């Protein structure tokens, strides 16, 4: 296969287009210099997360191929934003598909699943991410990050802001290097030497919560725990298991190019006989996806469907396995929020984990026939694409060649499809890849009256950041190990636009001014996901030949139809139609 | 001065019960310190071990030595929580009010680490309840500064 | 030839001194611990450029020493400056010589020698640079940036400087992580959820001109256009090239060390196919050095030399090849600004190509018949080192400051050497430097007490006269979706003359306004554009030939018995084809 | 033998727990997608040093594995902070030992160590880099910074702190981009043109003195030489090297991988003899080791100084140069180097001897040396000291597997050496390989003070650190060469508690205040070195069997032993014993 390299890295509470023009394209322009790259294409998503993969030449060492790239993302590290750099940027050299899935689960009750996962990312995922073979791992749940529930009542009561809550935490949750005491070149006759300690990092919300923010003029003290709810909670919340039915984590394992199969889960499994014996009570592993006797199921609803609509029909997915399918399947590890390759609020996945063969007989208590049993009951699932695989027409990129822009390269894209639709005896299911455009908050700072009242901007998208969308302060200890803490507003005043109001900022004459008096707002479309193909905008389609037609006939006429085109637009084949 | 003076300071630091009996009978200084002004005593007293803390006393151990920044074998024992060792230093006479460099009694440090079953040991033996340390912080001032409300419905 | 890996990095307004002392010294003394290491030079010149060659062994792997030099550069990447680290430096693995040049031109006139580079540079450098066996790509001219030229009369009459107008970018040319609406964790129930869209980057001239810089006390506004003109404009200006006369740009493209020369064209060839239908009216592609058929012509004048003295001196040459050997030569791509030496104001290229094997009969017609000729043309040139040759018995001498003698006594030794070599004609032809000489440049020293007394701080000073008379490069933005750069500087007329410095005005603590003649004196001194080091000390290369007949080791051997009386601290080296 | 990447990163100023949690562990958590890892170990220690060694599988490839451990460092730098980025992180492959180490030492008294180290760095080390058949070479010492010391008294005299010290340094040893007089675009017609040169980096200690800090009132001028002593010195002072009792420098020269030993020895001897004509008077070139040398161990008490240590040094030196003159041709010491910790209480003999065959019969063979040494050496009191030469030893490592933390993992450790030493019939010698907790100086600042008072918390950090620890500003040149400007305090102002108290920070109102006004402080014990093993907190624990028992036999009772620890408390075997 042609080797893939995949970079990845994260921009917390950035949007798509945020992502794409601070991150994608410095890093799309920087990759020059790179033997045998075949092509180029990358994601650059609403969950402040962006995907780049490198496919190279057939027969390229893929050692090579990874270490020219990380070579060149290196030196193009300065030019990206400091938050994303701070979030550390990953390079891999994996296949796409998962090898296994190690399971986590408390037969007991004591964990939920959100303990679980912090369990898992802090005791076990790094000593699995460096076994050798183990090209990527991915975990289903989020590792703990000391959580600042921000209130912006209390705030506001307090002339006090996010930043003035970020400016505090940097204070007083630092690591001091302080010197020490006879420490060298020391005087003549010196007897004594010994390290000084003065600040260490907070382990506890206890010892967060005391941050001192303010004395008041009349002498009492205003602590972080007068502002904000203070607990340990996931870095994110976008990604929760169940295995069976019940609360879960895991690790979602793939295979490093090259690697071997078998030696690499055998040194899994060796691995995860170390951790066992200290686990906490209740905790056991569960093996639900080892690779015939095993598949998965696919859950893609539109773009702008919440976690709660996803979970619905993934309990329909579950049921299904659970119910009608209970003599063939053992297990169902079900992963809200994570994607065949996406992670969103619109998708999931479902790892199926059938009995023996030997208890399974007949053909139609067969992988394929329970595949395609599956795939036909849940075909009229409603707003939701759901099938069941194990793991080819054609793979289509519509390309921006004129700084047209996403805008108009959707139209182009959309007479395209509608013409393809004019051909159903040559083109079967000519559909796009991606994601369609959804509503958007647009808020506009008037940076007249900012500047009249004396508001810094600054402070202003601090304010509404930080708030709105979380930001990474600097880190902590929980348990021995380094972990991130991070600030965001409560749930409760971030669900409406009219929240937007009640988030104050100071002024230089230290009033408190409300975001309403400097901002105004208004919906519109922009785009979850922007692709890119060779460093310019794209859009991917899919499709097939018709019955009794060759996929040849059926790509020539993508061409023909690609030929009347509006001017600036071109495309390529990609994929399997390389 | 003596050579069994700092081997005593390594075997109370280690909790080598019986090394101690034995320089103790040759005549290790009691009172020996190292450089940080810790004797014996203050060693014991840090690292929990009760029997030395005994076999010290017994010996003539000075149950108020001060180290380089005026703190006792109490505060010690009553900030790293070792109940047994409080009680007795208390009834060996130990200064239940000592104040070190910065004003921190052996209640202040108590407090702060929610030692409860030490807090009351301190106060059944004449603890002042509203000493103040340089910045004026009382017991009670640490109870609500740490939010720990058993702590403060002790010290009303 | 041995495989060279080479670093450049850039700083924008930086003399040659300050690049030296800021990135090169930085960066070389982590040069060492690398296998199959030959030698390793270096020039940081006036133009704010470095190039560090780290030249291998024959058979060396070119991945294993790109990869081995790098991992040797992160080590000073932290240290090195800002201003450098966010240009980009680069580590690459090529050879020394262009495999082709691809050309560009607009056939209809529509398009500037500007537009042109910036069209190529946004919409088809990269995926060249990205095609394999590419091992190098240099732009014959700028991509665009947004350009923002201040008025210092403008600026002093609000009470605003250049550094009020970089912070004004950087917060309304802005690009905000704003969250979102029913984020996750939600209160549970919640149904809307979309995306905050806050400030994203400017992408016209009308946005950034409508900058805010201030609110009067009277409710009066400054924009950005009321004390700057703003327009697209190259990154620098540097670089322009022709195409028989006409405005032109185009992409110089250099075989990665170990690469198939064939293959690799082939694949550039295909990649052009892949733009040619997208381009605007007129605009074509065209063939001026293909990889005998053609032949460069190298000019360079001395140090202090500009642009116009330059495009003169190309003008005759180009002349020459459009009348003379009109019956000859096909094309004339001609680049004012780069030459063989990298880059600068005194230097420029022409790449000729010749008609048709069979439409140049007879032995005087062929490459080196010509290429003879047009040297001896040139030849008569004043001011000036112009040479026409098609790609051996001389040497290569590098003269090595080893004491910390500084740069003034390694020129009076270089100058020792060079005399003395003047008087054996019989062993020594043409011994000459390979670099350049010193130059008047304008000393500046910022008075630090007077500064102080006034409350005018020094990086305001420092910022006010770097951007103003260097450029700065403040962030990026957008244009016709790709990333670009933003840069302030001082309008043309304002950065002119000594007298001008006095124009610029800084802002006190006070709110005063302070000229900087008030906390700075000048004077006039000499000092280099282009500084040299080899293995890491400075250095002065050397080159000439053994005289008719006499060989390299017995010109070599009376080389090293003239260097030997050099003073106390100066030593030598041999590189290049005298290495072996 | 297995190769092995050892990644070297500096924290100055920094203690071993301030180094762990903001490097260490962060650069573990990094150590993920890497091929044929067997397993990863670190120190973390009070000279502000982290170590990690990375042992991978046998006939790995070496040079990849570099490259792969090097990729994951740097793209994690930026996680780190900046004082450690400024020190560079290096990664090298640590597997291979030296081909010699040659001291340079100075005999007429006129040079010290640093000048020493100096003079190498900048004439003969690069010379020797590119000679024949060198791969790595490792300067002992480090080219000279110019270094400030600043006096507290002086400082609070002109109501000034570090922080203005280090403020004004930057500035006004600064170099930066001025641009030109008719720089491109010009106006057409420009003739002149001409690169601006505004302030350079400064040259010399005179230059330094010269730093205004401010001008007074009454219109007097502060320079820093009005504050501060100011000379060129070594970057670090951890370490005092002798040879024969002459100050010493020296180079450790490892042979480049595929070269010839011989050749390569004979090739640097001729190139160190190019260069001795041009040496100052009294230096001179020595060969301590080259391609039977042994050495005597000497370790000090908890808190014991550089001058203590020193004294012991000296008399182990005066009985190798009396005692042993027949038999030993020199004597390098090194104070403040040891193999299992650095520290001002450790340090290292190097006995070189004369030939075989002038040291004739089994007296002066080494063997007997090294026990007459060991007699002689038992009767120093206050330190221990013992000589010796360098299947059936094991190599076991005690695990914090539940975050148990430092405290506990010690109280486990006691529990199973205070076991195996009830089993003397089984097991011999079984001890930690590190070091103990030792006493050191917890300095606690208020918070409320400090903000009642105005005085900033970078400010009070900063003025700790810097005057205490040392702090890299910038860079200098000096003779042409770059190299490094540091500032700290003079030594006899930080050498005590009552020190603390001479400094004074600058409030927001302008009013000095002493550090005792916002800080109190106390004695309690840590540790100078933390050990980590695959990632967690661990403890190493050498031994043997006892005599006519298997090495096998060893492991079952240690194995037996340690199962009977207390939860959380795992183990593994490493190096020897894997
Ligand atoms: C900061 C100043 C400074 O370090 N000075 C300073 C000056 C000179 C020296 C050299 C002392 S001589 C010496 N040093 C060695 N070291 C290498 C080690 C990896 O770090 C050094 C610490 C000590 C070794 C050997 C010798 C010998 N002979 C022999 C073998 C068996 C090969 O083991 C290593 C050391 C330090």
């Amino acid at each position: 296969a042609p080797p893939a390299v995949t970079i990845s890295a994260s921009y917390p509470g950035a949007d798509a287009k945020t992502v794409q023009d601070t991150v994608t394209q410095v890093i799309e322009q920087n990759m020059n210099g790179i033997d045998n790259l075949m092509y180029m294409s990358s994601n650059s998503d609403s969950t402040g997360t962006v995907q780049i993969t490198l496919t190279f030449e057939s027969g390229t060492d893929a050692d090579i191929a990874q270490v020219q790239v990380q070579n060149k993302l290196q030196l193009a590290m300065p030019l990206l934003p400091q938050e994303v750099q701070q979030q550390g940027v990953s390079v891999e050299k994996s296949s796409s598909s998962f090898l296994m899935v190690v399971g986590v689960i408390n037969t007991d009750g004591t964990m939920t699943q959100e303990d679980i996962s912090d369990y898992v990312a802090a005791n076990m995922k790094d000593a699995i991410s460096r076994t050798s073979g183990v090209g990527d791992v991915q975990l289903f749940g989020s590792q703990y990050a000391m959580r600042i529930w921000m209130n912006p009542n209390e705030l506001n009561k307090f002339q006090l802001t996010p930043v003035d809550v970020i400016t505090a935490i940097k204070a007083q949750n630092a690591q001091v290097a302080a010197g020490q005491l006879g420490g060298t070149p020391p005087v003549k006759g010196q007897q004594l030497n010994a390290s000084i300690i003065a600040q260490t990092r907070l382990t506890s919300t206890e010892e967060f919560g005391k941050i001192l923010l303010k004395v008041n003029q009349d002498g009492s003290r205003v602590l972080l725990r007068d502002v904000a709810k203070i607990e340990l909670g996931g870095e994110n919340y976008d990604i929760i298991a169940e295995f069976n039915g019940q609360p879960a984590s895991g690790l979602g394992i793939k295979l490093a190019t090259g690697a071997n199969a078998l030696d690499t889960a055998a040194a899994i499994r060796a691995e995860l006989a170390k951790m066992e014996p200290f686990f906490p009570s209740g905790l056991k592993i569960v093996y639900p996806y080892d690779t015939q006797g095993v598949f998965m199921t696919m859950v893609q609803l539109p773009a702008g469907a919440t976690q709660e609509r996803t979970q619905k029909v993934l309990n329909e997915v579950t049921h299904y396995y659970l119910t009608k399918e209970k003599n063939n399947v053992e297990s169902v590890f079900a992963v809200n929020g994570f994607g065949f390759a996406g992670r969103g609020q619109n998708t999931g996945i479902a790892f199926v984990s059938l009995k023996d063969w030997a208890d399974r007989p007949g053909e139609e208590n067969k992988v394929e026939a329970i595949t395609m049993r599956a795939t036909r009951a849940f075909s009229q699932i409603k707003d939701a694409m759901v099938f069941a695989f194990n793991l080819t027409g054609f793979d289509f990129e519509l390309i921006d060649q004129a700084g047209l822009g996403h805008e108009k390269l959707t139209q182009a894209r959309n007479q395209l499809l509608a013409e393809a639709a004019k051909h159903p005896d040559m083109l079967t299911s000519v559909r796009p890849n991606g994601l369609e455009d959804t509503p958007q908050f647009k808020i506009d700072i008037d940076q007249e009256k900012a500047q009249a009242l004396g508001v810094s901007i600054n402070d202003i998208n601090t304010t509404l950041g930080a708030a709105w969308g979380g930001s990474y302060v600097n880190d902590f200890i929980d348990r021995g190990r380094v972990k991130k803490v991070y600030v965001m507003s409560e749930a409760k005043y971030r669900m409406l636009p009219d929240d937007i109001g009640d988030w104050y900022v100071r002024a230089a004459d230290g009033q408190m001014v409300p975001f309403s008096a400097f901002s105004s707002s208004r919906w519109e479309y922009g785009s979850p996901r922007l692709e890119r193909y060779n460093g310019l905008p794209s859009m991917e389609i899919l499709g097939q030949a018709a019955p009794g037609k060759s996929t040849g006939e059926a790509m020539e006429l993508m061409e023909q139809l690609a030929s009347k085109l509006p001017t600036g637009v071109g495309y390529d084949w990609t994929g399997m139609s390389y | 001065g003596s050579d069994l003076g700092k081997k005593l300071l390594e075997a109370a630091r280690a909790g080598r019960d019986d090394e101690v009996r034995i320089l103790m009978a040759n005549g290790a200084d009691v009172n020996a310190a190292d450089v940080v002004g810790w004797t014996p005593l203050h060693l014991a007293a840090y690292w929990g071990h009760l029997e030395i803390v005994e076999v010290l006393l017994k010996n003539g151990a000075d149950v108020n030595a001060y180290d380089t920044l005026g703190s006792t074998p109490l505060h010690l024992a009553a900030h790293f929580g070792h109940l047994e060792i409080v009680e007795v230093l208390l009834k060996n006479g130990a200064d239940v009010n000592a104040k070190d460099d910065n004003g921190i009694t052996p209640l202040h440090l108590a407090a702060n680490r929610g030692h409860l079953e030490i807090v009351e040991v301190l106060l059944k033996y004449g603890a002042d309840v509203n000493a103040q340390d340089k910045f004026g912080k009382t017991a009670f001032d640490i109870s609500i500064n740490n939010g720990n409300e058993d702590l403060a419905e002790i010290l009303q």
